[PDB]
RNA sequence: UGUGUGUCCG
């Protein structure tokens, strides 16, 4: 039917080269674009018809032959554009508030009875709660421009469809406002009398495209203007509005929670913000977003004005007040501002300076960034400005490039030595290397104080390679959908051919990578060595690099490269390699925190050669990549090079970067002055140009990241300090250990830090300018407590909240593959998680995730873009219209059991839940005893069995045969599989996958389920380490739905069409939701009954599921108790009696856990009246012989036989079960790998799947403030009732209760001091220790795989042993 | 008669052993002295260079047509 | 008499194993050079340009040549000094950057350079409204501080103050009171020529003149008309 | 008895002569591969 | 045992050979460090 | 007729 697909959320750079066309077709002008070539082109054969159009010359009937340009009136655009029109939508989105509103009222009144259930809920409760939220919600400023917008973007969406002729146009008519739409194109119609003046009487969007007298006569009599735009903007502006009502809404709602003070900055100041920067944007273009930029770093400098205020405290803010101020007055000079306006632009950044917050509202507003809209890009200009810092000439120093190379050296060294032993047999000439010898001889190491004689002698040190090139162990990096470069031969056939004037001769077959990957029959990983050893790169069909330009930002204009396929695959291969030999000397992400550290560590951390204090200092890693030169970087290149056995195989970038023509695809306007002619030698302009000498962003990270760290190693050896960084991101911080006397004081302490950090600074400064890259003083700062990092912020050991960045980009629509409903809630209910593990507040999040939820289902059901139009989804899947009752009830039985529920209040605790059967029963069965409906929990758990396969049993191990919790990835995985055996040439891939490959993977997953008892885990571990694993990540790579709709491979396999199949699995899925009383059975229902016990429940619906693959063998290893279930809480006061412990602990009493409270304070900011604004004191066998460098195979098949051994202990079948899997890994036979195995000698495999091997890191999901304030004692539990109880979800559970149940009252009125956790004597039980027995073999024949990449080996031996 | 032989071989050239060393010693010290106050400028032509002499060094002959950025 | 000859040959043989610990060092130097210079000739490439080459390369196109060059701290510093012999610019600047960031210690690594227009400005952006006589005192503020070099000592006090906690108002009653250029000082007298100069705002705080006129007691500014009239303001 | 003494003084002699001549080779192979390597430039 | 002074003494020649040649190879990169360097 | 207008490395 089609093969188009729009997007509903912006995710591309706004360029509004080819509007320039659309109003020559029409009559019109424009000027958007630099390129003369566009001023008198050749129209295209759509777009050219407008001239036939009675609708369009109509629009354009009274309206003068000028235009503005669009950037000036978004702000107006959003200002007066409210819903009172009328919209061809026939069912407006307005329609359908009262139920949203009534929904998100039910959520908020589940979660305080849970909350109260559970033991935590609130002293002091008010009535008023209800009613409060109601008002707040309909009190928005937002709340009918949100639903205007949702129209218009829905009506835009679907009209740019039909490719095909014929097109049509839509119409809207908003009271002051016109909008036409007409494939991609937007036409608005303003008023006049509403647009800002100059001192000459002429709009101030009208200076850069016409003389002021030229417009005068051009408007004469006329009270309407036209303005032109793409369906991009609408969408940004979609995206705006929907920001800023989900931000006042947030705002809006935590003041009721929290009266006195909230962590939320307000809900009208951030009002007036809009308004100036609406305002600035209006007066001042595209360029007012250079003011608006400077938000982030002057709220940085204030949260730093919230200390003790040393002397350079506030040299920050006054060098970003000095730079606004210049920036102001230097872009408003050539623009006639009058008197008023200009006293009128200057409130956006008057405002932000005289604001007086708490750091925490600071850090929140810190998060709104991008709350205005993004500048209009242009290629000229940001190829001009790559241009300059990349063809620069520069001055470097020698001394300084010997210091770097050795201190990588001796890095490299010291890392090798640490770990495999000793020293690496040092060879070429001892006798070169005096002072070394004898650290060699004595197989010792410097400690590192005393290198400063001996630097040079590390230049002599050789050795043989060190690393490996057969470690790739995932074979998913080579096929990744994305796109790459043509041909040199046809680099001109990715432009239009009418805007270029001439039919290019050469033409390209396909430009993505999935469809490149199949058709390259040599692949291989050592006929991709042998191509970069060759310098096959530098033929002369392999040098296109085009740029493209990056997204939304805020900045003129950012690029990143794209390269052939061949020189890609070199480029991934690289950086494979690098991620797991180098760069692992240099550990870059080390995150530490003075004041949450302990002090002995610390002091034996600091000391080089007493109190230790610390200080930091953060600078900028995003410009140093044009800064880099070959005369610098050769060094450290060949180094890398002769680590492994390669030789040309580092330095591609630097040998083929500077031979390419340099120049940006963007397909409405090609490189200037382009002719038939000058083709193969096209000439370079404006956006062109030759000698490339700089690096490019992306592309070696990882090893100018090692260059860094070499150097700041190198500044810590020169001055004796002890330092640390840590790098993320584009930014990097260092901080600096001072360690101090005793009889010193705390004063003069702080400024002695900030001196040495000053000092290490400095001479960081002078070593990084002497190779070439120069830092930025006015912009590096140096703190003594604040220290900001990625994701992370803490101001003197005090965590600050940032929850607003997460929260704010709920959206009822997203990118899920075909609009998929189940994809849509489970990314809002994983933003809502996200969002909640910050803060302190619940209740804002919640009822956002709530108002969005229904509003999606609905938008869902009646607007869906898959079908025709009038489609109703809800209607014909069920025979009648879908109610309220029905979405209600079939958004609260949770995704595990199939019911689209996916906001489990259990995930305020803590994140990775034991098991989901046994959560997701047990709020069910909460929720349905809340209303009056608990007569109905077994005919909704009932349901009926699907039909699966082992494989399905082996990828969810915790999970039931539900057929409505299932995913789309099996459809995809099956199309991808049908692709790949009608086409695949690849030579290589169809090895692997031959003609009984399905079976194989049947019979392997059918005999891992033989065993007695049966457990999942260990089958699915065992699993991913065979063959079919590698066929089943190679399948999975599909991602959008466009890449779906438009493939060539995919859609040309004949067969039924795929828009066909995914309309029909769309339907049986929503007629498996929104039904029940149909797909359930009565014979499962009765045997379920009397058994009021969640554990028994949830092991009895998982045995009768899964029952055609476990005959009657029992299942282990899957069922664990819900610990909300498990614990109850008594909240003990000073001096009081437990009765829990007392009056019925007399026969044998009850264990229980104990929680205490400190009292020590440490820090507070900016008070000690709220508990999380206050951190305390407290912190939260070897095998025989050891392989040298061993391959990814060879360490899969140590890890697998060591699996198999120690699962099956009891029997004496350990040799013969291990030996087939082997044979498909790796060239040694058993006897020999068993040498290399480790001895492990535990007990109860269970508990050691469960918290050893660690499948998830549980940690906790709340903020680390409150966890330091308290004691935690567990032995009192004695014989601990081993047993079920998780130990790290105990923890968390705890400091989550605390933490929850006192957020919003001040310390000095919590009454109560310890806490008791009384487990039930209901849920625990005893776990034995058992261990697997297979009665049977594999008896499968794997010998036919002896092929390269993740498959079989020759000579596995090759790199030595310890 | 060749003990003294063998003395005259033996001492003849040691003195002028010594006074070699020290001279050697003091130049040696001295060129790694001005070695730490050079300046470094970057050429356009160092990139092209280097991949011509690699390329010379493996199926030795010029790089194909057309020719590199700066071929001197 | 092969006995003497023995001991001849132990007597001659005796003072050539004192070279060792001379010859270490030598060692230790040796390497140390070669491992420098080395390194030096691996970075760079075949197109070295030797100093004739690039002296020559200078006179005529006098763009730099292609490939690296070398020189020396006070060679080309000195070259560079004397603008006759027509240096490349590119090579002008690039030193120019090299050399600039030689100046840098563990003080004035971050401070700003603050002129007159600049604090004005800061103050401007501080005060609420426009036309308040605190204008005209922040102006002859700057002023005094300009005419008195003392610009960064008024900043550092006026923020100072703005952080501990008081308005700005308070700030600058506090730079007029307490640094010590503002002690006893007359202020200063403009010319205007009627009431539509003075700003709305201001027009509460027209006060006559009395003898002896101080800086500190409140007297920010002296108008003077035409035909003898003189007036102040206060805050 | 002198022939003892001849016999004793030829082994003292013997290992850090030949150490420091190793020593001044391995130093005259290295130079010589840095001036031939520097050769190629002039 | 007096015929193997020669063992003795073939290295002592062979060192100021090696010697000499280090003096030369030395001076001779003077020669180069003077041509290359723009130095005053 | 507009080759999938685009959506890269981690
Ligand atoms: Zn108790």
């Amino acid at each position: 039917q089609h093969t188009q697909y729009p997007d509903a959320r912006l995710s591309s750079p706004i360029v509004l080269d080819q509007c320039d066309l659309v109003t020559r077709a029409c009559g019109l002008y424009s000027s958007y674009s630099l390129n003369p070539q566009l001023r008198n082109c050749k129209l295209p054969k759509h777009i050219y018809r407008l001239k036939y159009d009675v609708t369009v010359t109509k629009f354009l009937s009274d309206v003068p032959v000028a235009t503005l340009p669009i950037d000036f009136i978004v702000p107006i655009l959003l200002k007066a554009l409210s819903g009172n029109g009328f919209c061809p939508v026939e069912p407006r989105c307005q329609q359908f508030l009262d139920e949203i509103i009534k929904y998100t009222m039910q959520d908020a009144l589940f979660l305080k009875y849970y909350l109260k259930n559970v033991g935590a809920q609130e002293d002091c409760v008010d009535d008023h709660f209800q009613e409060k939220i109601l008002s707040s919600i309909q009190g928005n400023e937002f709340l009918h421009q949100m639903f205007f917008w949702y129209d218009l973007a829905i009506l835009t969406r679907r009209g740019r469809l039909n490719r095909g002729n014929s097109r049509s146009t839509w119409f809207v008519h908003d009271d002051l406002i016109d909008i036409l739409g007409y494939g991609d194109y937007v036409f608005w119609k303003i008023p006049i009398s509403l647009l800002p003046l100059n001192t000459q009487g002429i709009p101030h969007a009208a200076m850069d495209w016409y003389q002021t007298s030229v417009f005068k006569e051009a408007v004469q009599g006329h009270t309407h203007i036209v303005s032109v735009s793409t369906a991009d903007v609408l969408i940004m502006c979609k995206d705006l509005i929907t920001c800023r009502f989900n931000t006042t809404l947030i705002s809006k709602i935590a003041e009721v929670e929290d009266p006195v003070c909230s962590d939320y900055p307000n809900f009208k100041i951030v009002s007036m913000l809009y308004q100036s920067g609406d305002y600035l944007l209006s007066i001042l273009g595209s360029d007012g977003y250079k003011i608006i930029k400077f938000l982030e770093p002057l709220c940085l400098a204030k949260i730093q004005l919230c200390s003790k205020y040393t002397e350079r405290k506030g040299r920050f803010l006054t060098q970003m007040h000095l730079a606004v101020n210049h920036t102001l007055e230097e872009i408003t000079e050539i623009r006639a501002l009058k008197p008023s306006q200009a006293h009128k632009i200057r409130e956006f950044h008057r405002t932000l300076i005289r604001l007086e917050m708490t750091p925490q509202q600071l850090c929140e507003l810190f998060s709104i960034q991008k709350h205005w809209g993004h500048p209009v890009l242009h290629s000229e200009t940001a190829i001009q400005k790559v241009k300059k810092h990349a063809t620069v000439l520069k001055a470097l120093r020698p001394i300084v490039i010997f210091e770097t190379y050795c201190v990588f050296k001796y890095s490299i060294a010291k890392h090798y030595f640490d770990s495999q032993g000793s020293w690496y047999s040092v060879t070429s000439d001892r006798n070169l290397t005096p002072g070394l010898n004898s650290y060699i001889k004595r197989n010792q190491f410097p400690p590192l104080p005393m290198i400063k004689e001996l630097l040079w002698e590390f230049y002599h040190l050789d050795h043989p390679p060190l690393f490996s090139t057969k470690i790739i162990s995932d074979l998913s990096i080579f096929i990744k959908d994305r796109a790459t470069a043509v041909e040199r031969t046809c680099w001109d056939a990715v432009f239009e051919p009418n805007v270029l004037g001439y039919n290019p001769p050469h033409k390209f077959s396909t430009k993505r990578v999935p469809e490149q990957f199949l058709e390259q029959e040599n692949f291989s990983i050592e006929n991709v060595l042998s191509y970069a050893q060759k310098l096959e790169y530098l033929l002369p069909q392999y040098r296109n690099f085009s740029f493209s330009l990056k997204e939304k930002e805020l900045n003129v204009g950012r690029t990143f490269g794209k390269l052939p396929y061949p020189t890609r695959n070199v480029q991934t291969l690289c950086e494979a390699l690098l991620a797991d030999g180098l760069a692992k000397a240099f550990p870059s992400n080390m995150m530490v925190v003075t004041e949450r550290e302990q002090k002995e560590s610390l002091l034996h951390q600091a000391s080089w050669h007493a109190t230790v204090r610390g200080s930091s200092f953060v600078t900028d890693l995003e410009k140093y990549n044009l800064a880099f030169r070959y005369e610098f970087t050769a060094p450290f290149i060949e180094y890398c090079n002769r680590c492994y056995g390669v030789k040309n195989v580092f330095n591609w970038m630097h040998y083929t970067i500077p031979q390419c023509y340099m120049h940006v695809s963007d397909y409405y306007n090609p490189p200037h002055n382009l002719t038939l002619e000058n083709r193969n030698n096209p000439p370079e302009g404006p956006s062109s140009y030759r000698g490339h000498m700089g690096g490019i962003e992306g592309l070696q990270q990882k090893l100018w990241t090692s260059i860094s760290c070499a150097q700041i190693s190198l500044v810590e050896i020169k001055t004796g300090f002890k330092l640390r960084s840590a790098v993320m991101g584009d930014n990097q911080c260092i901080t600096v250990l001072s360690v101090f006397p005793l009889e010193t004081d705390a004063d003069e302490q702080e400024q002695s830090a900030e001196d040495n950090a000053a000092r290490v600074a400095a001479s960081l400064a002078k070593v990084t300018s002497a190779c070439g890259i120069f830092l930025k003083p006015d912009e590096t700062f140096v703190h003594s407590g604040f220290i900001y990092f990625g994701k992370k912020q803490y101001l003197n050991g005090v965590q600050l909240p940032q929850s607003l960045k997460t929260a704010t980009r709920m959206a009822p629509l997203s990118d899920a593959i075909f609009d998929d409903l189940q994809g849509t809630l489970a990314s809002i209910g994983t933003a809502f998680e996200r969002s909640i593990s910050e803060t302190r507040h619940i209740f804002p999040c919640r009822i956002t995730a709530a108002f969005h939820t229904f509003f999606s289902v609905r938008i869902l059901q009646y607007h869906h873009l898959g079908f025709n139009k009038g489609f109703d989804l809800g209607q014909l899947t069920l025979g009648k219209p879908l109610d309220f009752g029905t979405i209600s009830l079939a958004l609260a039985v949770p995704q595990v059991l199939g019911g689209l529920s996916f906001l489990n209040p259990e995930k305020c605790f803590y994140r990775n839940l034991g098991d989901p059967v046994t959560s997701g029963l047990f709020q069910l069965k909460t929720y349905l005893r809340m209303i009056e409906m608990d007569d109905l929990f077994l005919p909704l758990i009932a349901k009926n069995p699907g039909n699966c396969t082992a494989i399905d049993f082996v990828l969810n191990p915790s999970g039931l045969n539900v057929p409505g919790s299932q995913d789309l990835t099996s459809f995809l995985r099956q199309i991808v599989r049908r692709t790949i055996t009608l086409s695949a040439k690849n030579k290589l891939i169809n090895t692997l996958f031959h003609a009984s490959a399905d079976f194989e993977d049947e019979m392997v997953c059918k005999w891992l389920l033989s065993s007695t008892p049966v457990m999942s885990r260990f089958a699915a571990d065992i699993f991913s380490r065979t063959p079919s694993g590698k066929r089943l990540q190679i399948l999975g790579y599909l991602e959008g739905t466009r890449t779906l709709l438009a493939s060539k491979i995919i859609n040309n396999n004949t067969e039924t069409p795929v828009l066909d199949r995914l309309r029909k699995i769309t339907l049986q899925r929503w007629s498996l939701w929104f039904s029940y009383l149909d797909h359930c059975d009565n014979i499962l229902a009765e045997a379920l009954t009397q058994i009021t016990c969640t554990v028994d429940l949830a092991q009895i619906l998982r045995e009768y599921s899964w029952a055609h693959i476990l005959e009657g063998r029992p299942l282990i290893g899957a069922t664990l108790p819900c610990m909300i279930e498990q614990f109850k809480v008594v909240w003990l006061k000073p001096y009081e009696q437990c009765p829990q412990c007392s009056n019925a602990k007399q026969p044998g009493g009850k264990p229980f856990v104990s929680v205490a409270v400190k009292k020590h304070i440490v820090s507070a900011w900016p008070n000690a009246s709220r508990i999380s604004w206050t951190i305390g004191d407290g912190i939260p066998g070897q095998p025989a012989i050891k392989p040298k460098c061993p391959s990814a195979a060879l360490r899969e098949a140590i890890e697998l036989a060591s699996r198999l051994t120690w699962v099956t202990q009891g029997s004496s079948n350990s040799d013969l079960l291990i030996k087939p899997f082997l044979e498909a890994r790796v060239n040694l036979s058993v006897q020999e790998i068993l040498q290399m195995t480790p001895s492990h000698y535990s007990g109860n495999i269970v508990h050691r799947y469960n918290d050893q091997y660690s499948p998830h890191s549980f940690m906790a999901n709340r903020m680390s403030n409150s966890a330091t304030r308290l004691i935690v004692s567990t032995n009192t539990l004695g014989e601990f009732s081993d047993s079920n109880i998780i130990f790290q979800n105990v923890i968390n559970y705890a400091v989550a209760l605390f933490d929850i149940k006192f957020r919003n009252t001040e310390a000095t009125d919590i009454q109560y001091n310890r806490a008791h956790l009384h487990l039930t004597k209901c849920c625990t039980r005893e776990v034995p220790a058992q261990y697997l027995t297979y009665t049977s073999t594999l008896d499968l024949d794997l010998t036919r795989y002896r092929e390269n990449e993740l498959i079989y080996d020759n000579n596995p031996l090759k790199g030595g042993l310890n | 008669e060749q003990r003294i032989t063998s003395l005259e071989n033996g001492l003849k050239p040691v003195y002028d052993m010594a006074k070699t060393i020290s001279s050697l010693n003091r130049v040696c010290a001295e060129m790694v002295a001005k070695y730490d106050l050079l300046v470094m400028t970057t050429g356009r032509a160092t990139a092209t260079a280097a991949a011509t002499e690699a390329y010379w060094a493996e199926h030795g002959q010029p790089p194909p047509g057309p020719s590199l950025y700066e071929e001197s | 008499s092969l006995e003497q000859r023995i001991t001849s040959l132990e007597n001659g043989l005796k003072p050539v194993y004192d070279m060792a610990k001379t010859i270490s060092s030598l060692n230790r130097v040796c390497a140390e050079m070669v491992a420098k210079y080395d390194l030096l000739v691996m970075t760079t490439g075949r197109a070295t340009a030797t100093a004739a080459a690039t002296e020559a390369y200078w006179a005529e196109h006098g763009q730099p040549p292609p490939g690296p060059s070398l020189y020396e701290e006070s060679a080309i510093r000195g070259k560079i000094e004397s603008r006759d012999e027509t240096v490349p610019q590119s090579v002008r600047e690039a030193f120019n950057n090299l050399d600039s960031t030689t100046s840098l210690t563990e003080e004035n690594f971050g401070k700003p350079d603050i002129s007159a227009k600049d604090l004005r400005n800061i103050m401007y952006d501080h005060l609420p409204g426009f036309g308040t006589a605190f204008h005209q005192l922040v102006q002859v503020i700057c002023k005094l501080g300009k005419d008195s070099n003392s610009l960064d000592i008024i900043h550092a006090e006026f923020q100072a103050s703005l952080a501990e906690g008081d308005s700005p108002q308070c700030a600058l009653i506090q730079i007029t009171k307490r640094v010590p250029i503002f002690q006893d000082a007359a202020p200063p007298v403009i010319h205007i020529r009627s009431r539509g100069d003075i700003p709305r705002a201001c027009q509460k705080s027209l006060r006559p003149v009395p003898p002896s006129p101080k800086i500190d007691r409140g007297w920010v500014c002296v108008f003077q008309l035409q035909d003898g009239k003189t007036l102040g303001l206060k805050i | 008895e002198s022939l003892e003494q001849r016999i004793t003084s030829l082994e003292n002699g013997l290992k850090p002569v030949y150490d420091m001549a190793k020593t001044i080779s391995s130093l005259n192979r290295v130079c010589a591969e840095m001036v031939a390597k520097y050769d190629l430039l002039v």
